[PDB]
């Protein structure tokens, strides 16, 4: 509780979409390689020694992505060997806990300067490639009430009474922001193309997005493993005050599947100026709690609310709110219970139209706000992000 | 280690031994403790001593028949043994089902072909002994069965049917077909699913066909023989095994699926197959032997498999064996049954009257209203043509022995009468008045009634000594239980002919003495008025149907109030202040009635009115009210779901209790199958008398902690979860 | 700012590969059951206070995939709050886990934080998971992969250490474990496995083979062109002697272990008794064609970020994956030999990989209030090339 975090650098790779993808044929290696290498040109005189590890958030962690992909990123980009590498798995916000962790190494004083972030090629390894308890354990399965995100975000949307053109609203609110930035310039330093080993294009831009959405081709879109059936009764069988639930999310109101990593290197005030870093942001707090497991995707309100306590902020001192856009509808309940301010909220689109790529996602967002305070020139910025299983976690930032 | 029961007087033998001069042993299970061939400690003690003898042996013998002497194969266990296992007796249970498929697991693999020469029955343990086999054989015969129904027993098959079913057919197949809900198959249906592989059409076939092809097999397959699938190198579990691919996409579906055919009761014995089966299939054959008889240990020791053993074995085997029945009466059977009324109702009782072989008369007040009662038989049998159940020269033989008809007179010559017109007495003492006399003179005469007491409908005939009242539920032809009404004038021999009337229809009686009510509808009613006056309260209509869900009834409670029509439920109530204000007492109203005169205010009397608690459209409930919740400030009163499962539970087991005070009941047996069979009580309970003695919450469990938690209940609801001084010391 | 410190320290017994007694039990089963120890010791414990559970895990696929230690929390019935991360980073992620959370202590940011590891080698074989190092030719091609057992080989013949030499620390190594566990070592700390009956499963290391013999690990046999590959980068060496068998390596277990890990405060707070105290962490490595050489320069670094040396040392424990990993260890630091793993090691009991940080952390945090001994240092020789070291003091 002694040394302050910085960030220093915060990049990712541009969100190559799921069918088609200009990604697709990038191993996720790859993917974490290119930025390494990308932070290796600018600061081409920082010793690379003084990294003390490599933290990467990963949810399926599997084929191309298992074996510690932290670890084959140190050796496979020739960093120092002495410079660890681990994967972790906390399913959504593994981006944004790779940071955390990042920080809170460096504040124990044990840990000087850490990469951190994520990587998730979901085209290449689906959700679930990895397995887990729940599914091949059917008394774990049948104990828990297990319910998939898509089931829990239309719960949301029937309890909070969020009608399907209320989402869809949001759905072209996200498009429309997220077209905004891009032609704005906004992203122009911190999305990094991907190149081949050749140095040819492979794709230099979020490919997920349809600028062009209008309200019309949202309301003929149709409702999305939860067509398989149970879900809707395993999850009012505890919300038994419900009596139908109201699917209104679809594909064009949901986070999209998409491949992508992201880097932030993290560090103490000695190790930048040793270095010549000049530190971007400052970690004012983390934070970390959950809500419940069937409902799931709500949770981020207690770790916002705590990591606003455990800073001593409330809400108007915030600047801008970033939350991981998987469901219109936990973003509408979020902005709902803690009467977000519309203009401070994913003020850049977020993951309905960009994508979402689950282990790097909390990477990709936090940086996204280092680069958007310094633009407006504002103060703090929070970023959170829902998790499944009911398990937030809430991050608080300060331009410096 | 070892084949038998402990390491360190013995039990009988019931296996006979015979090696012919090819090296073929026939084992040959004949239990002399009984006609059937069950897994007890002489079978596992006789199929030790076997299974060491074709070790021991193992130079002269070349192949294995395994047949029975019974009319059946093997059927069954000793459930006067597994419903004494203590929790504390989990390690001799374990070791039991541990040693019975270590025998199987030696017979199966033996490098021997071993053929199962199936007779008659393979229930429960009968067809996982023909499981270790390799070879199944059954004789095409009447009333024969195979499968694996202890799950209906709230077990699990311990003795490798789990584990082998998986191996047969996979994860899916195996749980949803076989394992699931113990579906039984006929030795056709058998072979074409898996679980048998020939059939015979006598039984004296068997022993030659197995031997025969054990001769082949030795020929033909010499180096696999003896050899299962799942003992080869190159084995693949159909279907997949849980790290497949395809499989683990559809995998974590599977406990919701369940969950939701389940609706949330705690029937913990499918939840357990599926782990078992899940977890099997994740390693190998051994190993997944030894989680199965985890499982199985954890459900023996476990209370509601205690309960359904009580319930649908002993207490089932006592009323099937004449226990209501009075002690020495005679046999008479019925030519001709006159069915009075062409509702849903007599309808009902026409098809399961002629599906027995007994030709039956369709009187009603208008010919055309009689010809679309026997339309009931009609739309049931097409439903039995296309789905293939019946054939056509059957189903001619059911059709025409009901004669629909408007004239009275076509009631001569009828020996056993059921009206079922409508509930007015005036009525029925008018209806019995124009039959009574152009029937048989030694007729039955029988009332199906829900709630008008017999002795008074009595008042109406002559010959009151063979005057009964005869309960049916809708529809006759799914629902079990008969209800039986003693009315005072009601001789003994009425109740044997009314019995094994029940019996003969293929149903399930009760002797129960005339009261209002009697005991279904009584208890019953007692199970809705609780929701009702939960309702009343404020409590969310979407709760009260998922608290009657999740405590194991087949239908949720303001569902089943609008199908019983609550215009009814207030006719009760007038009928039951005017027999209190009379007698000299102050009537104390339910709870429930304010809310009945509410619903019968606005218009909302229930799915025959068109409008009820839900709503209808197209004939069918199209959602709950969105009123509803407005007129009774629904929300406002928030109880933990557990109090409202346990106020319905316990309101018919209290009220239970009482019918057993009153001398509505003379039986236990008669409580617990009347209520699980008659109104829907869950059967995890194995009845609401059970319920009350087996009763299992975070207090403890027994009838002390009935009583604790019904005094938990009466100090927060009222003074009718007070239990009487019978369950008191 | 804020003093990590260890309040309780369990593991299952580790069973063996070949008909393991844990065979059956599915690796959350094992994390389950610890944590259902750590209610018992504590039943009024306010579990709302633990805001994570961070678990080690080698290999998290089929059965410990999907996040096993947010498994672990829901199907423990722990409250929803208190998250659940699974972490990977080779032999080191069981003591990974328990540096994370002495980190996130420090920060101030988290109060009571469970760490540990789970692995289950008879259900899941290490490798399942795939990997780029080794299923991607591009990054093989060029990173040099070899595997560990070479390594340990290599620095055998490197450092001039004889067959003989591995296996009599082999026979040491079995000698020791069983001395600790007939002297009642383990007797708190290992928590036996039992079934959803209460029956007993496991409640001993069965990898063990106490009656070992110098003469009987003499006629082991040692255990696709790595060893071509391996001088390729170490071209001064001219053959590589092949010292190591089953014997004289780690075994292959199934395992897991808990630790409670908390402020001053926290502890205080819920009614605890500090156990140890965590003073220091680090982490390092060296060339990853030998592999296990992060613990030298890692056991250094966390020397001098705690102003020790090892002469304040009282015990040294280090996983025993390999005999010249232990020896080269030896020899480099200059170790007491009566300082170094001396409750016996993985040799003996086995290595359960995301498990065995945290199982040898608590091994030593036992003998230290056994001996009333004041520090110890743990260090765990990384696959791929890295090291962490811990050391604890006992309060
Ligand atoms: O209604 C009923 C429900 C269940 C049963 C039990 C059937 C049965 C028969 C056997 O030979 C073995 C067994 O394990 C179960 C009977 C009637
Ligand atoms: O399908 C099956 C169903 C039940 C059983 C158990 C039989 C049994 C017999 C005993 O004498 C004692 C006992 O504890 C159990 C075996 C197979």
């Amino acid at each position: 509780m002694s040394e302050e975090a910085f960030i220093y650098e915060a990049i990712r790779t541009p969100r190559g979409k799921q069918k088609n993808g200009s990604l697709h044929e990038v191993k996720p290696l790859s993917l974490v390689v290119g930025l390494i290498d990308e932070l290796r040109k600018r600061h081409p005189d920082l010793d690379e020694n003084l990294i003390s590890d490599v933290i990467l958030g990963c949810v399926s962690p599997v084929g191309d992505q298992g074996g510690d992909i932290a670890r084959a990123a140190v050796l496979a980009s020739g960093m120092p060997v002495t410079s660890g590498g681990v994967q972790l798995n906390r399913f959504c916000a593994s981006g944004l806990e790779a940071v955390n962790t990042a920080a809170q190494k460096v504040r124990s004083g044990w840990d000087d300067l850490v990469l951190a972030g994520g990587v998730e090629s979901m085209s290449r390894v689906p959700m679930g490639s990895d397995g887990g308890a729940m599914g091949l354990d059917p008394a774990t399965n049948y104990d828990v009430m297990f319910v998939p995100q898509s089931i829990g975000a239309d719960l949301i949307a029937t309890i909070e009474g969020f009608s399907r053109e209320d989402v869809d609203a949001y759905a072209l609110r996200s498009q429309q922001k997220a077209a905004e930035a891009w032609s704005g310039g906004y992203f122009a330093k911190s999305v990094v193309p991907v190149r081949d080993q050749n140095g040819l294009l492979i794709l230099d831009h979020d490919e997920h997005m349809r600028p062009d959405t209008t309200k019309e081709g949202l309301a003929k879109l149709k409702p999305a493993l939860a067509a398989l059936g149970g879900f809707d009764d395993v999850a009012l069988q505890k919300y038994h005050w419900v009596e139908k639930i109201n699917h209104v999310h679809t594909g064009g109101n949901s986070s999209g599947i998409v491949d992508g990593a992201a880097l932030v290197m993290i560090g103490s005030a000695a190790a930048g100026k040793l270095q010549g870093l000049t530190p971007r942001a400052r970690i004012v707090a983390t934070a970390t709690s959950g809500a419940d497991p069937v409902i799931m995707l709500t949770g981020p309100t207690p770790a916002t609310r705590k990591v606003l306590d455990r800073a001593g902020l409330t809400v108007d001192d915030i600047d801008l709110f970033e939350l991981n856009e998987a469901f219109a509808s936990v973003v509408l309940k979020f902005q709902k219970d803690l009467n977000i301010p519309d203009e401070k909220l994913n003020v850049n689109g977020g993951a309905i139209a960009m994508g979402h790529p689950l282990g790097a996602t909390g990477a990709m967002i936090l940086g996204t706000m280092v680069d958007e305070l310094e633009r407006r020139n504002a103060r703090r910025a929070l970023i959170t992000l829902c998790i499944g299983g009911g398990m937030g976690v809430a991050t608080i930032i300060e331009r410096v | 280690s070892s084949h038998h029961h402990h390491h360190h007087s013995m039990p009988d033998n019931t296996i006979q031994w015979d090696k012919d001069a090819d090296g073929i042993v026939t084992l040959t299970m004949d239990d002399p403790s009984g006609s059937t061939n069950v897994m007890n400690e002489a079978y596992i003690e006789s199929m030790g001593k076997a299974v060491d003898r074709l070790v021991a042996e193992k130079d002269s013998i070349t192949g294995v028949v395994v047949a029975s002497a019974k009319k059946t194969f093997f059927a069954g266990g000793d459930v006067k043994t597994m419903i004494q296992a203590r929790p504390e007796d989990a390690g001799d249970v374990f070791n039991t089902v541990e040693t019975i498929k270590r025998q199987l697991r030696t017979l199966e693999t033996l490098g021997k072909p071993v053929v199962a020469a199936i007779n008659g029955a393979a229930l429960g343990g009968g067809l996982e002994i023909a499981l270790a086999c390799h070879h199944r054989i059954a004789a095409d015969v009447k009333g024969s069965q195979l499968g694996l129904p202890e799950v209906t027993l709230g077990l699990l098959p311990g003795g490798g049917g789990v584990t082998r079913t998986v191996r047969m057919f996979g994860i899916q197949n195996a749980f949803v077909s076989v394992l699931a809900q113990g579906t039984r198959f006929k030795p056709a249906k058998a072979k074409e699913i898996g679980l048998v592989d020939e059939l015979v059409a006598t039984v004296e076939e068997l022993v030659p066909a197995a031997k025969a092809w054990i001769k082949e097999e030795l020929k033909a397959n010499p180096d696999g023989a003896g050899v299962q699938p799942w003992d080869k190198k190159g084995y693949k579990m159909p279907g997949g095994t849980p790290s497949s691919p395809g499989l683990a996409a559809i995998l974590p579906s599977f406990p919701s699926n369940l969950r939701k055919q389940l609706k949330g009761a705690p029937m913990p014995a499918p939840r357990a197959i599926l782990a078992a089966a899940v977890e099997g299939a994740q390693v190998d054959f051994d190993t997944a032997s030894r989680i199965e008889s985890r499982y199985f240990a954890s459900l023996v020791t476990g209370q509601v498999a205690k309960n359904m053993m009580q319930a649908f074995f002993f207490d089932l085997q006592a009323i099937n064996a004449g226990g209501s029945r009075p002690e020495g009466i005679g046999k008479t059977p019925i030519k001709r049954i006159g069915v009075l009324g062409a509702g849903m109702m007599g309808a009902g009782i026409a098809y399961v009257s002629a599906k027995a072989g007994y030709e039956v008369v369709l009187k009603d007040v208008s010919l055309e209203a009689a010809a679309k009662g026997k339309g009931y038989s009609e739309k049931l049998e097409a439903k039995a043509l296309e789905r293939g159940r019946t054939t056509q020269e059957r189903s001619d033989a059911l059709l025409a022995r009901i004669t629909p008809t408007a004239d009275a007179a076509d009631f001569k010559g009828v020996d056993f009468v059921i009206e079922a017109v409508f509930e007015n007495q005036e009525l029925k003492h008018k209806v019995f008045g124009e039959i009574e006399d152009i029937v048989e003179p030694n007729a039955i005469l029988g009332s199906n009634t829900s709630t008008l007491p017999i002795t008074g409908l009595a008042t109406g005939v002559k010959r009151q000594e063979d005057f009964i009242g005869i309960h049916f539920f809708s529809p006759v032809d799914k629902m079990p239980l008969v209800e039986i009404i003693k009315g005072e004038k009601t001789s003994d021999e009425a109740l044997a002919r009314v019995f094994d009337y029940t019996l003969a229809i293929g149903k399930t009686p009760i002797v129960v003495n005339d009261s209002r009510g009697f005991f279904t509808s009584r208890v019953i009613g007692t199970f809705v008025n609780e929701a009702l006056a939960m309702l009343g309260e404020g409590v969310e209509p979407a709760s009260i149907e998922q608290a009657g869900s999740q405590a194991g009834y087949p239908a949720p409670p303001l569902q089943l109030s609008d199908e019983l029509n609550l215009e009814l439920m207030h006719k009760i109530a007038v009928a039951t202040r005017k027999g209190v204000e009379d007698a000299g007492g102050t009537y104390q109203p339910h709870p429930a009635e304010a809310v009945v005169e509410k619903m019968i205010e606005l218009g909302r009397s229930g799915r025959l009115k068109g409008a009820g608690f839900y709503e209808y459209a197209d004939g069918k409930r199209s959602g709950l009210w969105p009123g509803l919740r407005e007129t009774f400030k629904s929300g406002s009163s928030q109880p933990p779901l557990q109090d409202m499962i346990d106020r319905m539970l316990f309101a018919e087991a209290l009220e239970t209790q009482k019918c057993l005070d009153e001398g509505v009941l003379t039986s236990t047996a008669d409580a617990n199958i009347g209520s699980i069979m008659g109104i829907g009580f869950p059967p995890w309970t194995g009845g609401s008398a059970q319920f009350i003695v087996g009763y299992s919450g975070p207090a403890g469990t027994g009838k002390a902690a009935f009583v604790a938690r019904a005094r938990e209940l009466a100090a927060a609801y009222g003074d009718r979860f007070l239990p009487p001084e019978s369950l008191l010391s």
